[PDB]
């Protein structure tokens, strides 16, 4: 059923799995019209689905073109993002397709259910983390690539860049999910702690600075201390 | 006007016929039911004075034969037969009906409860759902599973109502999945109406139908399909004008007839709240959203 901190392992086994988080998929900038009224203009968007064993990550970019005519927006969004998952697994080698989907948010369930009534061996699933997926437009490379797209447009990554020939899976997300909370709670201390050194660079092929082991424990401690921190800020602890 | 008698009543019983019920002793003097009004289907039901548990009975149509009820001390039953030779049952009725040993079905001429519950159903549609093919009654009871039930044992002792699933491929066209998931339109209209039912009389006598089986046995699902239809009827944005008319008018009667007593246990809140206030048809059945605000305003 769904996923929680008793079952965080069976993340990292060899039955094939994906996450999907769709809360990049619809986005918007509010402004005033002329009249003093109030209306959005959508900018890009993109579905993240990321296997969490090899840190392949599809990244989906929706053009704001598909909201051209379109009522309850929001509501769209969700079975685009159904339509485009279920798109993808049709691509791919059957022995390539996941045996779960694990999606990020409830609402998603049954839009990913009806369109992947095709696949009833498939595990359609819920979780209980609270995962910081939604800090992925963060990553300065990902936005990029969103923002240029004037079409619709796959691209895939690899988020974990060359981590997983140092260390397991296992702490390989651990690392991702501190970054992007790091970067959901404040976007500018955590970019400064990436960045701050210009000795260490990030390669043309990745997304994050080619760190050290050593170097990544001080920044993965820096990040901790920064969420500490704002949840102080926040709290007033 | 028909009869059913009754050989003998060896147990204490309560003994339904269709809204109406009453005790029976222990070897106390019934021979049956009389004056059952022609034209309808009917439904005798029993509930053992021991034994709450496992209400049962049988429908059947007084035109369909010459029926009556005997107990069977082996299965612990009151059984429902047909007696083949007429005039034997005459002459057996016509003396029960000068002593006096049998109740009249008791139906006040203003009333027309039971017409209006069981407009739509028919006997040979019936035997369709409850398949004993050797009888022209059918026997249903409390804990009798339905086909669905038995996809999520014993298949010759289920009620086969028609499958509706709103996650199912038969109720989603490819690439229409958005538009068919939340306007079940084609799924009433094409599938199910022009595809399964045939037309919206045959679709209305099996909820009909499946209400009275929840309502009488408290079969479970019999009322998990009462539910599913009127759900399918009112997530469809495009419903014809005379199906919203009659349903508002069959849900009508089924919640005035509904004891209050098992109103929780009968009535799906979350059903029920979303066919009257989120669904498309929120404003087209002014007569059950009346009823069921002055009659189960905790429920909603
Ligand atoms: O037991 C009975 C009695 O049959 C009936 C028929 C009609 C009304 C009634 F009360 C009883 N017949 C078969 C030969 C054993
Ligand atoms: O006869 C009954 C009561 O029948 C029962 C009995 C026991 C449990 C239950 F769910 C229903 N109702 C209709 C109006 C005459």
């Amino acid at each position: 059923g769904a996923m929680n901190s008793s079952n965080y392992a069976e993340l990292f086994n060899n039955d094939i799995k994906l996450f999907v988080d769709d809360t990049n998929v619809y986005r918007v900038t509010v402004h005033k019209t002329f009249e003093g009224n109030v209306a959005t203009k959508a900018i890009n968007g993109c579905i993240f689905t990321l296997n969490p064993k090899t840190g392949h990550l599809f990244l989906k970019i929706i053009h704001t073109s598909v909201w051209a005519g379109q009522k309850r927006l929001s509501q769209l969004a969700k079975w685009k993002t159904a339509e485009e998952v279920s798109a993808l697994v049709r691509s791919l080698p059957k022995e390539e397709q996941p045996k779960q989907i694990i999606v990020t948010r409830k609402a998603m369930l049954d839009p990913l259910e009806v369109h992947m009534l095709d696949f009833p061996n498939i595990a359609i699933r819920p979780t209980e983390l609270r995962l910081p997926f939604s800090a992925a437009m963060s990553i300065d490379k990902l936005s990029d690539v969103v923002m240029k797209a004037t079409e619709p447009q796959m691209v895939l990554f690899n988020i974990y860049d060359d981590w997983l020939d140092r260390i397991s899976s296992y702490t390989a997300f651990s690392r991702l999910t501190l970054l992007l909370r790091a970067l959901k709670t404040n976007e500018e201390s955590a970019k400064m702690i990436l960045l701050s050194d210009p000795t260490i660079t990030i390669k043309s092929y990745h997304l994050w600075p080619s760190f050290t082991d050593e170097q990544w424990i001080t920044i993965e401690s820096q990040m901790r201390d920064l969420i500490l921190t704002e949840y102080g800020r926040k709290y007033n602890v | 006007m028909n009869t059913v008698p009754f050989t003998s009543a060896p147990i204490e019983v309560t003994i339904g016929i269709d809204q109406y019920s009453f005790n029976v002793k222990e070897n106390q003097p019934f021979h049956g039911i009389k004056d059952i009004p022609i034209g309808h289907v009917h439904v005798i039901h029993f509930q053992h004075a021991d034994n709450s548990s496992m209400r049962y009975g049988y429908w059947f149509d007084c035109r369909m034969g010459n029926f009556y009820i005997q107990y069977d001390p082996k299965d612990g039953l009151y059984k429902m037969m047909e007696e083949r030779d007429g005039a034997k049952f005459e002459n057996i009725v016509h003396n029960f009906k000068e002593r006096q040993m049998m109740v009249s079905y008791p139906k006040i001429d203003e009333d027309d409860t039971w017409y209006n519950l069981t407009e739509f159903v028919q006997m040979d549609k019936i035997r369709k759902i409850v398949r004993k093919d050797e009888n022209q009654f059918s026997y249903v009871d409390s804990s009798m599973t339905t086909v669905q039930e038995n996809e999520l044992s014993d298949p010759a002792h289920s009620l086969n109502y028609t499958v509706i699933n709103f996650k199912s491929r038969e109720a989603i066209r490819p690439g229409h999945e958005m538009e068919d998931f939340l306007d079940k339109s084609y799924y009433l209209n094409t599938v199910m109406l022009q595809g399964i039912f045939k037309n919206s009389s045959n679709y209305f006598g099996e909820l009909q139908f499946a209400f009275l089986n929840a309502m009488f046995f408290g079969n479970y699902g019999s009322s998990l399909q009462w539910h599913a239809m009127i759900e399918l009827i009112c997530s469809s944005a495009t419903v014809p004008k005379h199906m919203l008319d009659k349903l508002d008018e069959i849900l009508y009667y089924q919640i005035k007839t509904l004891p209050e007593q098992y109103s929780d246990i009968l009535l799906n809140e979350r059903v029920w709240n979303i066919c009257l206030y989120s669904s498309f048809q929120k404003n087209s059945l002014h007569n059950t959203e009346k009823i069921m605000e002055n009659k189960y305003p905790e429920l909603l």
